[PDB]
C-alpha cells in the first residue's frame, strides 16, 4: 500500500557549522580567515529552522533543492560586515567593500549568511578591534587575500613609511557603539562557497527512515534500489560489509540495511 | 603644495554638452578617491559624484543618469561626460581630492549658466528722488552675469550699496544699487550713471536729476 | 629532508611466479552458491613478479604505474609503512601520500619536495617531507594491521576511486588462497605514473631486519569464480 | 536616504562668546562628521574631521566633540576674519557625501530702524511697455523684515523680490531692496503705491503713500 523510504546509514559526523557560527572571535575585514569544510554532511534545514538570519538573497541555488545536488568542497568566510555595506556583497555591486575588500565573480554559486549581532563585538566606547583595507592602486582579484603592511602613497613623490602628507596608512579603523543607527550595525557575516569540479563529492547530506513494515506486500526501495516484496526475517547469515545479495537470475533476494543489520528477505 | 585647476565652465544652452577639466598638480588622477561638489546659489553645498581610485563610478539620486566621469593618466587631468541639462543645474562646483569621509584638498570655481537666451543691452532705469535722501539707478534686462556699476567715474565710494543679482519668474537679470545723497548737494554736484559689461561692451552714460513737476 | 645513501648494492631484480593469489572480490554485492565470470582486472595466473629483498641491502626501485599493482610482502614488525604514489613528486605536482605510525593512519594528499630515497627512522623521526602547500582530502583512518605475518595489498583506480583491498594471514611465495576485503574506498582522482614505497630503518650506523615484497600487473582477463553456501569464495580457474 | 538638518540659521556673538553650533542627526551615527567652513566667493576649507580631531593647518582655536547623535562646534575665541558659514558632512558606506543647510555668524548691532524711501516710476519707464516701483530698506536688525506692498489697502504677495548687500568691513550695514513687476494696463487702475515694514525700533510702523501722477 505505502511506500517505504530510503533507509541510509546513521547520521555519520556533522560538519563543522557550530563553530563556524558562534565563535568568539571573528577574523578581520581585510584579513578574513579561509576554511575548507568536508568530509561531513551538510545540514542547512536546521541552521533555516530557527531563522536567526535578515538577509537570503542566493543566485543559482535553491533551499529546497540544497540537500540534493552537491559540490566538491566547501570555503567558509567568517568577518564582521554592517548592512549597508552588506547588500553590497551583490556581485552585481561595487564600491570599496566589492572593489578593494572582497571581490564575487559573476559565475559564483552560493551565497553568504548575516545576522545582528548589536550584543557582541561592541563595548562602551567605540571598537578598534577590526580593520579594512580602503586605499588599493587596482582592482582585487576575486577569492583572494592580500595583507599589505606598506603605507599607501598618492603623491608623486614616495615616502618611506613615515606619516606625511600624500601618504597616509591604508587600512582604517572600525567604530562600533550601541547607540549606532540600523545601516550602522555591526553584523556577523558569513560567505558559504560552493565549488564543482570533476572528483567526485565527499559532502552531500544526511538522510532519515521509517518505520519497519513486516508481513506486507509493500514496495521498498533499499540503497536506490526499487523492487516489490514482503520483508521477513530468515536464517541467512552473511559476512559484514555488503549492501545486499542475488540470484542466478540478478534478482535481489537479500538486503541489510544500516540499523539493525538483519536478514530482510525480498520475496 | 597642493593647487586644482578649473576650467571649460561658460553658458551653454540646456540641450547641449560641456566639457570639465580638473588638473592636479601634485596629485595623481589615478590613486586616491576623487570628490566633485555642487553649490546653487542661495543655498548650501550638495553631492554629484565621487570617483574611486579604481573604474568605480557613483553619483547621487537625482543625477543617477546622463552624467559619466572618465579619467586620463596621459595628462593627470580629468575629464566629466555631460549630455542634458535641467533649469536649476547651473551652480558653482569645486573638484577637489580627499580620503574617505573627510576631503581637504580644494580648488578654484568656474560659473556655469544654462538659459534659452542670449546677450542682451541693460537697460538703465533713472529713479526720481522725494522731494537725508536716497539716490540709485535701476538696471533691467542685462546678460549675462555680472555686471558692474560706478559713481561718477569711481570717484563716489561712500555710501555705496551693490545689490547682488535677483532672478526673476521669466528668466531675466535685474539689479539695482542706491547711494546716500544730502539734500543740500542736489543742485551743487551732478552724479553719472555708468553700467557696463565686457560680453555686452555698451556704453551708455545716466544723468540724475531730482523731480520738479513729475 | 633526506640523507642520500651511497653504499647501495646494486643487485638484478629476479623473478618468482605467483600460484593462484590475485584473486579478490569483484564488488560490494554480495553473492553466494552460484558461479558468474566478470570483466574487471585481474592478475593473470602463472605470471611472473618481481623479487624483491631487503635486509646490507637497501631498494626502492622506480617502476611504472601503467594499472593496478599488486603488492604482496612477508613482514614482520611492521618494516614497510606506506607509498606514495605522484608524477613527479615535486611541488609542481598532486600526490598521493600514505604514513602508518605506530598510534594511527592518516591519509593526506598534498604536494611535497620528495628526495630519492624517502625512509623511516623507538619511532621519533620522519624524514618523509620537506613542507607542504594547498591541498585537500585530509582523512584519518583506523590501522590497517621465523616470519609468522603475512600482508596482501591490491591497489586499483577506476572513476578516480582509490580502492584498496587488504588481509591479513598468518604463515618465498607459499602455495595457498585468501580473499582481499574491500575495506576503504577514496576517490581521490589524480593521475598515475609511479607506486613509491616507503621503508623504516632501524637506528642503534643503521642495520635492517629480513624483509622482502613482491610487486605485479592487473590485467583485463576473464576469471570463473565458485563461490561457497557460507559466502566466501573458493579457488578459481 | 539620510537626510541631515540644522538646528541654528544665524546666530549673533562678540569676539568673547561661543557660536554653539550643532548639527541634528536623525540617524545614530558618531565621531564620523566633519565640519567646513567657505568664504563669500572664495573655495571652502577644511577645518575638522571625524568631529574629535584637528588639522595642523586649522588653528586649535576650533573645538568640536560628540559621542553618538549630537555634536558641537565652541569656539575658544573668535576672529574678525573668522566669520563664515559652517556645514556638517556626514559620508556613507558607499562615500556618497550629504551636505545641509548652512548658519552665518555675525554680530549682534541693532543699531536703527529700517527707513522707507519709495520712488516713482520714469517717464521714459512708460515706453517701455513695463511699470517697475521700488522701496528700500537700510540698516535694519534682525533679518526680519516684510517688504509687502499694500495698495488700495489691499495685501500683495509673490512680486517683490527680496534682495540683500553685502557686509563692509568697517560698519557692517545691511540694506534690501526690492523690485515689483507690473503691466502697464495695470498701473492705471491703481492709485497709490507703498511698501510697509514691521521692526522692533519703531513703536509703530511707517507707511509712505504716495499718488499716481503727483505727490
Ligand atoms: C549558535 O548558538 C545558538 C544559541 O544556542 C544556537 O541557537 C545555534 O543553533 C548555534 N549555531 C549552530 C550553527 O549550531
Ligand atoms: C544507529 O543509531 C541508532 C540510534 O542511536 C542505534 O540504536 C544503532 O545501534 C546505530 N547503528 C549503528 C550501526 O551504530
Ligand atoms: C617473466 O619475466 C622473466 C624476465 O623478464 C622471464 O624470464 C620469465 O620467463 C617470465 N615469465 C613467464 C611466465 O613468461
Ligand atoms: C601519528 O599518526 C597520527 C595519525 O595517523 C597523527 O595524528 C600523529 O601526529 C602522528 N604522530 C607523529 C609523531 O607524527
Ligand atoms: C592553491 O591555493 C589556492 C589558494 O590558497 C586555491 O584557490 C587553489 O585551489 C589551490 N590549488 C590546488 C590545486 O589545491
Ligand atoms: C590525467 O592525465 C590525463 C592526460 O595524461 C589528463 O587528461 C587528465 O586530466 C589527468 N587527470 C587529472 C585528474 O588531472
Ligand atoms: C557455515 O555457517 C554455519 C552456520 O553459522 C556454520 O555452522 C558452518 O561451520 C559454516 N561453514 C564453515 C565451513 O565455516
Amino acid at each position: 500500500p505505502t511506500e517505504s523510504i530510503v533507509r541510509f546509514p546513521n547520521i555519520t559526523n556533522l560538519c563543522p557549522f557550530d563553530e563556524v557560527f558562534n565563535a568568539t572571535r571573528f577574523a578581520s575585514v581585510y584579513a578574513w580567515n579561509r576554511k575548507r569544510i568536508s568530509n561531513c554532511v551538510a545540514d542547512y534545514s536546521v541552521l533555516y529552522n530557527l531563522a536567526p538570519f535578515f538577509t537570503f538573497k542566493c543566485y543559482g541555488v535553491s533551499p529546497t533543492k540544497l540537500n540534493d545536488l552537491c559540490f566538491t568542497n566547501v570555503y567558509a568566510d567568517s568577518f564582521v560586515i554592517r548592512g549597508d555595506e552588506v547588500r553590497q556583497i551583490a556581485p552585481g555591486q561595487t564600491g570599496n567593500i566589492a572593489d578593494y575588500n572582497y571581490k564575487l565573480p559573476d559565475d559564483f554559486t552560493g551565497c553568504v549568511i548575516a545576522w545582528n549581532s548589536n550584543k557582541l563585538d561592541s563595548k562602551v566606547s567605540g571598537n578598534y578591534n577590526y580593520l579594512y583595507r580602503l586605499f588599493r592602486k587596482s582592482n582585487l582579484k576575486p577569492f583572494e587575500r592580500d595583507i599589505s603592511t606598506e603605507i599607501y602613497q598618492a603623491g608623486n613623490k614616495p615616502c618611506n613609511g613615515v606619516a606625511g602628507f600624500n601618504c597616509y596608512f591604508p587600512l582604517r579603523s572600525y567604530s562600533f557603539r550601541p547607540t549606532y543607527g540600523v545601516g550602522h550595525q555591526p553584523y556577523r557575516v558569513v560567505v558559504l562557497s560552493f565549488e564543482l569540479l570533476h572528483a567526485p563529492a565527499t559532502v552531500c547530506g544526511p538522510k532519515k527512515s521509517t518505520n519497519l513494515v513486516k508481513n506486507k506486500c509493500v514496495n521498498f526501495n533499499f540503497n536506490g534500489l526499487k523492487g516489490t516484496g514482503v520483508l521477513t526475517e530468515s536464517n541467512k547469515k552473511f559476512l559484514p560489509f555488503q549492501q545486499f545479495g542475488r540470484d542466478i537470475a540478478d534478482t535481489t533476494d537479500a538486503v541489510r540495511d544500516p540499523q539493525t543489520l538483519e536478514i530482510l528477505d525480498i520475496t | 603644495e597642493v593647487q586644482l585647476v578649473e576650467s571649460g565652465g561658460g553658458l551653454i544652452q540646456p540641450g547641449g554638452s560641456l566639457r570639465l577639466s580638473c588638473a592636479a598638480s601634485g596629485l595623481t588622477v589615478s590613486s586616491n578617491y576623487m570628490h566633485w561638489v555642487r553649490q546653487a546659489p542661495g543655498k548650501g553645498l550638495e553631492w554629484v559624484s565621487v570617483l574611486y581610485a579604481g573604474g568605480s563610478a557613483f553619483y547621487a539620486d537625482s543625477v543617477k543618469g546622463r552624467f559619466t566621469i572618465s579619467r586620463n593618466n596621459s595628462k593627470n587631468t580629468l575629464y566629466l561626460q555631460m549630455n542634458s541639462l535641467r533649469a536649476e543645474d547651473t551652480a558653482i562646483y569645486y573638484c577637489a581630492r580627499g580620503l574617505g569621509d573627510y576631503l581637504d584638498s580644494w580648488g578654484q570655481g568656474t560659473l556655469v549658466t544654462v538659459s534659452s537666451a542670449s546677450t542682451k543691452g541693460p537697460s538703465v532705469f533713472p529713479l526720481a528722488p522725494s522731494s537725508t535722501a536716497a539716490l540709485g539707478c535701476l538696471v533691467k534686462d542685462y546678460f549675462p552675469e555680472p555686471v558692474t556699476v560706478s559713481w561718477n567715474s569711481g570717484a563716489l565710494t561712500s555710501g555705496v550699496h551693490t545689490f547682488p543679482a535677483v532672478l526673476q519668474s521669466s528668466g531675466l537679470y535685474s539689479l539695482s544699487s542706491v547711494v546716500t545723497v544730502p539734500s543740500s548737494s542736489l543742485g551743487t554736484q551732478t552724479y553719472i550713471c555708468n553700467v557696463n559689461h565686457k560680453p555686452s561692451n555698451t556704453k551708455v552714460d545716466k544723468k540724475v536729476e531730482p523731480k520738479s513737476c513729475d | 629532508q633526506c640523507v642520500n645513501l651511497t653504499t647501495r648494492t646494486q643487485l638484478p631484480p629476479a623473478y618468482t611466479n605467483s600460484f593462484t593469489r590475485g584473486v579478490y572480490y569483484p564488488d560490494k554485492v554480495f553473492r553466494s552458491s552460484v558461479l558468474h565470470s566478470t570483466q574487471d582486472l585481474f592478475l593473470p595466473f602463472f605470471s611472473n613478479v618481481t623479487w624483491f629483498h631487503v635486509i646490507k641491502r637497501f631498494d626502492n626501485p622506480v617502476l611504472p604505474f601503467n594499472d593496478g599493482v599488486y603488492f604482496a610482502s612477508i613482514e614482520k614488525s611492521n618494516i614497510i609503512r606506506g607509498w606514495i604514489f605522484g608524477t613527479t613528486l615535486d611541488s609542481k605536482t598532486q600526490s598521493l601520500l600514505i604514513v602508518n605510525n605506530a598510534t594511527n593512519v592518516v591519509i593526506k594528499v598534498c604536494e611535497f619536495q620528495f628526495c630519492n630515497d624517502p625512509f623511516l627512522d623507538m619511532e621519533s623521526e620522519f624524514r618523509v617531507y620537506s613542507s607542504a602547500n594547498n591541498c585537500t582530502f585530509e582523512y584519518v583512518s583506523q590501522p590497517f594491521l621465523n616470519f609468522k605475518n603475512l600482508r596482501e595489498f591490491v591497489f586499483k583506480n577506476i572513476d578516480g576511486y582509490f580502492k584498496i583491498y587488504s588481509k591479513h594471514t598468518p604463515i618465498d611465495l607459499p602455495q595457498g588462497f585468501s580473499a582481499l576485503e574491500p575495506l576503504v574506498d577514496l576517490p581521490i582522482g589524480i593521475n598515475i605514473t609511479r607506486f613509491q614505497t616507503l621503508l623504516a630503518l632501524h637506528r642503534s650506523g643503521w642495520t635492517a631486519g629480513a624483509a622482502a615484497y613482491y610487486v605485479g600487473y592487473l590485467q583485463p582477463r576473464t576469471f570463473l569464480l565458485k563461490y561457497n553456501e557460507n559466502g566466501t569464495i573458493t579457488d578459481a580457474v | 536616504d539620510i537626510q541631515m538638518t540644522q538646528s541654528p540659521s544665524s546666530v549673533s556673538a562678540s569676539v568673547g562668546d561661543r557660536v554653539t553650533i550643532t548639527c541634528r542627526a536623525s540617524q545614530g551615527i558618531g565621531s564620523w562628521l566633519a565640519w567646513y567652513q567657505q568664504k563669500p566667493g572664495k573655495a571652502p576649507q577644511l577645518l575638522i574631521y571625524a568631529a574629535s580631531t584637528l588639522q595642523s593647518g586649522v588653528p586649535p582655536r576650533f573645538s568640536g566633540s560628540g559621542s553618538g547623535t549630537d555634536f558641537t562646534l565652541t569656539i575658544t575665541s573668535l576672529q574678525p576674519e573668522d566669520f563664515a558659514s559652517y556645514y556638517c558632512q556626514q559620508a556613507n558606506s558607499v562615500l556618497a557625501l550629504t551636505f545641509g543647510g548652512g548658519t552665518k555668524v555675525e554680530i549682534k548691532r541693532t543699531v536703527a530702524a529700517p527707513s522707507v524711501f519709495i520712488f516713482p516710476p520714469s517717464d521714459e519707464q512708460l515706453k517701455s511697455g513695463t511699470a517697475s516701483v521700488v522701496c528700500l530698506l537700510n540698516n535694519f536688525y534682525p533679518r526680519e523684515a516684510k517688504v509687502q506692498w499694500k495698495v488700495d489697502n489691499a495685501l500683495q504677495s509673490g512680486n517683490s523680490q527680496e534682495s540683500v548687500t553685502e557686509q563692509d568691513s568697517k560698519d557692517s550695514t545691511y540694506s534690501l531692496s526690492s523690485t515689483l513687476t507690473l503691466s502697464k494696463a495695470d498701473y492705471e487702475k491703481h492709485k497709490v503705491y507703498a511698501c510697509e515694514v514691521t521692526h522692533q525700533g519703531l513703536s509703530s510702523p511707517v507707511t509712505k503713500s504716495f499718488n499716481r501722477g503727483e505727490c
